[PDB]
């Protein structure tokens, strides 16, 4: 192909803030505390070296404590329900190369981006990414609730409630008057994917019933260790209010992840699906499940487009045709990010 | 003394050595050593030993080979290829720049090296000018090689490495391609457009490191994993590097005219409506229709901060009468006509001449009637509320604070791209307005994403490609943007307005820009053609935010920046722009045409209050408050 | 299966009993202004403060239950990978003794293999299955082998 080519981000979400209401207030912000606890002296090389070789130290000198400093964040007293709520913006960004420094690769990734809106193919992706709004699995592990309740309002005028997320899988079908929202909001979305000009706009609240005191779950910094020992070691993301108060919240980038957990299209065998990723990484279990090796990632596939698309030219279109090598890389496109050195 | 090995590093004060040239050369080749190895940087023999070792001055002189005045390494060591070395620019009056800095080299490529490379790049002051080894000796400097053939070199030796040190320094003094890590961003430049990669200037940060501790500046410090692979001063500062750092700064009473009543003339017009007889029914008529019409001014005058207030506060969004009875429905207000009639021989009655007026039956009418009157009659491009997250806070890596003004001008016409694509006729942008309401500093760094394999082939690892230290910010912000239409016939409706909602980029200074909130949602997107009524609106402006407006000063130094900001408040060093080190080329690996290479320009800005501008006026407002390139 | 409990409990108390809720863990002070000793609040939706015992304190006490080493139960432990005892500042299950979690981890291939020959239903499990367990159940770290 060239030396240069790439694609910016076509679907972008923005920060989560947790909130709740009072009989005297309409928004009051969630916050978060520090503390100071005594912790446990135990792992391995606190006993252990080597292989298996325990080292010399007297009995009494694991009774000891380990103190550490931490943020934490709970509910206070009384509290009925917790809210949520983020905002989110699509744009029809993947039909044009950010750069490219050849014109034959140009008009090629062009005219495959129009064979495939054409026959259908976008309502897949749009089904995929509308599931997982609906279903909740952006709230992480915070889904543990006594019931939620998820709405959402867009910029054509439309609402969607679902009474109760609780229940809604990635493998099955949904109760009545359920499974109709989600064409609804299918619609919408694959439009706005797809068709320039069309501005769309997305305001998406949720209600948590939550326990007594529970536990709540922010996003967590990346730092330093400290060497003051009057520095928190695990500290948690939070945003300005307009009031000057800090509230806590849920960064960009962790809805963003969530929302595009898709891809069971590897290995002909669906498991659960993967977030998005050129090599196909999987993060629970350190590895990977498109190694270059197997021929199935973005990189071998990238070079087929000229197959494809006199494919895609020769079907009839409006069925179950399209394969799994282009619905990825279409996948993937939308996920804008650096192909060069092609 | 450890204070020795200060004072020769790059981040100090250069020292003079002229008739210690013996044991500048001793101590100079001590350095190559490990610290552990050494008791004394001065011990003659140690030196004369070292000396004999052709391999180890061999493995110090192919050092030179790198030796640059610009390191395209800095921000990141992944970046391969050729070293740098340019004179600096010419002085421009308005930058900040490398231009009024002496010539001063650096030294980046193995971790391994470091003490090998501080033999010839270890720089110090000789004959009241700035050199180092090498120089010296391909010039040959007749005192350093007398000193150096008295230590034990063999003449021979000496007329072979002055051949191949010289050599060293004779090519390879600018890249052949642009490599794939370094950054390329692109703008208009005569007409067409131009690729521009900035490059970090040795001598000019080396500088900064010593003034902002020695002066009392605002800084903080960057760190950097791996020092040795980065470059000799990273190395010699531990990782952690000084920048610049500021931030922006971010009743009870009568609502009724202080001085309508103090006009000699209204006192006037009052005596006229009382008026005289003697005279004809044109006369009078035209007297006292006259003295009416300046009363009916006085009256609307009289009222005016109190409409005034109605007007903002209502259409934008307490107790006493004269508030809530102008908050309410335009409809009531004929109803009024009674108490304000009332108020008003009140405030005659409370003035040193309306003693004479006030309440007296002659004026009844006239007042009560044009009052009436006057209640029956009362019965640019601009963006607001935007919001971005996690904007780039590190404009350059000298300074921290306002985002670069760079990338403003580059977002404006992203824009009007997007908008010239959707309306037919030609759209043009003279100018750039920017308003700062919410600043919040946001702490830590952002985690890489897996993107490279552990190995190439038969491993099913992912690594972190690696790490690197800025600093992040949120805004908010509105724009007013001076939009121009060449045609003769404009398109000022409703389609327009939509087109210009659309053509709106979601990318802002590296960060995610959103509109305001859609459950409350107002008209964010107005249009204004009339310089009076854009100003009375942004007069209502909350006090707590700044305005940002170009500056006036010239400033060549630190120095006079450090004088500049201990006597203003409202001062503060901005990013503007880039220098030229070369004249636009032809080269490979350019994204788009021509490819140049530049340095950062910093330059100054002013930080002005709302309630400045309200003062000041729309005269200095229009003319002083909006940005353009060049 | 999302299982909620809701514990209350009852106190019938004297005239004005004293009550002791969680103390801070604080810094060493040197001011003579601020507490030696200072007691644990939470922060009501009114601004009241009010007493409070820590979960990770509620949560010391429910897992207490191990009496399974020295084939002689006393009183149970706090299950810890080495079978620390507060009390006596001392350690149970001392990597000397062989009696600990990490010695016992890497016997898992050996436990499997049992389980799957016995019967069950019973009493036959084995004390060294128990305590394994009990450990995964308060999870944690278990690296660097």
């Amino acid at each position: 192909l060239c030396t240069h080519l790439s694609y910016s981000r076509s679907l972008s979400p923005g920060k989560a803030v947790f909130f709740y209401k009072t009989a005297e207030s309409d928004f009051v912000p969630l916050r978060i505390e520090v503390a100071k606890i005594s912790g446990q002296k135990c792992g391995y090389t606190e006993g252990f070296d080597a292989n298996l070789k325990p080292k010399n130290i007297e009995r009494y000198e694991l009774a000891y404590s380990n103190p550490q400093t931490i943020e934490a964040c709970y509910v206070p007293p009384n509290v009925d329900e917790l809210y949520c709520r983020f905002s989110l913006r699509v744009e029809a960004n993947s039909m044009r190369p950010y750069v490219c420094s050849n014109p034959d690769v140009l008009r090629v990734m062009i005219g495959l981006a129009q064979a495939y809106q054409r026959l259908g193919g976008y309502n897949e992706l749009a089904r995929r990414y509308s599931a997982n709004v609906l279903r909740g699995i952006w709230l992480w592990r915070n889904q543990y609730t006594q019931g939620t309740k998820i709405e959402i309002k867009t910029s054509l005028g439309s609402t969607y409630h679902i009474p109760d997320a609780r229940r809604l899988s990635w493998s099955g079908d949904w109760p009545e008057l359920e499974q109709k929202q989600l064409e609804q909001l299918t619609s919408e979305m694959a439009k706005a994917l797809s068709q320039p000009d069309i501005f769309w706009f997305a305001d998406v609240t949720a209600s948590l019933k939550t326990g007594f005191c529970q536990e709540i779950f922010p996003s967590q910094k990346f730092t330093e260790r400290p060497d003051d020992h009057s520095v928190a070691s695990r500290q948690l993301a939070t945003v300005e209010c307009s009031d000057g108060q800090l509230a806590a919240c849920i960064n960009p980038q962790k809805i963003g992840a969530a929302l595009q957990k898709i891809d069971d299209w590897w290995a002909n065998d669906a498991d659960l699906p993967l977030r998005v990723h050129e090599y196909g990484a999987n993060h629970e279990a350190l590895t990977a499940l498109r190694h270059p090796a197997t021929g199935q990632d973005f990189y071998h596939l990238l070079t087929k487009a000229e197959q494809f698309v006199t494919v895609l030219e020769s079907s009839e279109g409006g069925g179950v045709e399209l394969p799994g090598e282009v619905h990825y890389l279409m996948a993937v496109l939308v996920k804008g990010g650096l192909f060069q050195k092609g | 003394d450890r204070q020795l090995r200060r004072y020769l590093a790059p981040y100090s004060a250069e020292i003079g050595v002229d008739g210690a040239e013996k044991m500048a050369l001793v101590v100079l080749l001590n350095l190559t050593l490990k610290r552990d190895r050494v008791e004394s940087l001065c011990d003659e023999g140690l030196a004369r030993q070292l000396l004999s070792d052709e391999g180890h001055i061999t493995n110090c002189l192919h050092t030179v080979r790198w030796l640059h005045t610009h390191n395209l390494k800095y921000p990141d060591a992944r970046v391969s290829g050729e070293r740098l070395i340019i004179n600096a620019p010419p002085l421009i009056p308005g930058v900040i720049s490398s231009a009024g800095l002496p010539m001063r080299m650096g030294w980046a490529h193995d971790s391994s090296d470091i003490n090998l490379a501080k033999l010839f790049g270890t720089s110090f002051r000789y004959r009241d000018d700035s050199t180092n080894l090498a120089l010296q000796l391909v010039a040959r400097s007749k005192t350093w090689e007398q000193a150096l053939i008295g230590l034990g070199l063999t003449q021979q030796q000496l007329d072979i490495w002055c051949q191949l040190l010289a050599s060293n320094l004779e090519n390879n003094t600018f890249p052949t391609v642009v490599s794939p890590f370094s950054k390329q961003v692109r703008f208009l430049y005569q007409g067409n457009y131009c690729v521009v990669t900035p490059v970090v200037s040795h001598a000019l940060l080396a500088q900064l490191q010593n003034v902002v501790h020695e002066k009392k500046l605002q800084c903080t410090y960057i760190h950097h994993d791996h020092p040795a692979s980065v470059g000799s001063l990273v190395g010699a500062l531990g990782g952690k590097v000084a920048v610049l750092d500021y931030p922006p700064p971010v009743n009870g009473q009568s609502l009724f005219d202080r001085s309508v009543f103090n006009d000699h003339v209204f006192i006037d017009a009052l005596k006229h409506v009382i008026s005289r007889p003697g005279l004809t029914r044109k006369q009078q008529r035209q007297l006292r229709l006259s003295a009416l019409r300046y009363l009916r001014r006085q009256l609307a005058i009289w009222l005016g901060p109190i409409i005034e207030w109605r007007d903002e506060i209502v259409s934008s969004g307490s107790g006493g009468l004269e508030l809530e009875l102008i908050t309410q429905p335009k409809k009531m207000l004929p109803e009024l006509m009674l108490q304000v009639a009332g108020r008003f021989h009140l405030e005659l009655q409370n003035h040193s001449a309306g003693r004479r007026f006030a309440f007296h039956p002659a004026l009844m009418a006239p007042i009560k009637s044009q009052i009436l009157w006057l209640l029956r009659q009362l019965a640019y491009l601009h963006l607001s509320g935007l919001t971005v997250y996690d904007a780039s806070a590190l404009a350059n890596p000298y300074l921290c604070g306002i985002p670069s003004l760079s990338a403003l001008a580059g977002f404006c016409h992203d824009y009007e791209r997007r908008l010239q694509s959707l309306i037919g006729q030609s759209v043009y942008f003279r100018g750039l307005a920017w308003y700062l309401g919410r600043y919040s500093l946001v702490t830590g760094k952002h985690l890489p994403e897996p993107s490279k394999s552990a190995d190439p082939k038969s491993v099913s690892a992912i690594r972190r490609p690696g790490l690197l230290d800025g600093r992040y910010c949120d805004l908010g912000m509105d724009l007013i943007i001076e939009v121009h239409i060449p045609t003769g016939g404009s398109l000022p409706f409703t389609t327009c307005l939509d087109l210009l909602r659309v053509a709106l980029p979601a990318r802002f200074a590296g960060g995610c820009l959103h509109p305001p909130s859609l459950y409350e949602e107002y008209n964010w997107c107005t249009v204004y053609q009339d310089k009076s009524t854009l100003f009375t609106v942004l007069s209502r402006l909350p006090r707590y935010g700044c305005w940002i407006y170009p500056s006036d000063a010239d400033l060549r130094s630190f120095e006079e920046l450090s004088e500049a900001l201990a006597l203003d408040r409202r001062l503060r060093p901005v990013a503007t722009g880039f220098v030229f080190l070369e004249e636009p080329v032809e080269r490979a690996g350019s994204i788009e045409g021509q490819h140049v290479y530049a340095e950062s320009a910093i330059g100054t800005a002013l930080c002005i209050n709302p309630v400045e501008m309200r003062l000041a006026g729309k005269k200095r407002f229009f003319g002083a408050g909006f940005w353009q390139l060049n």
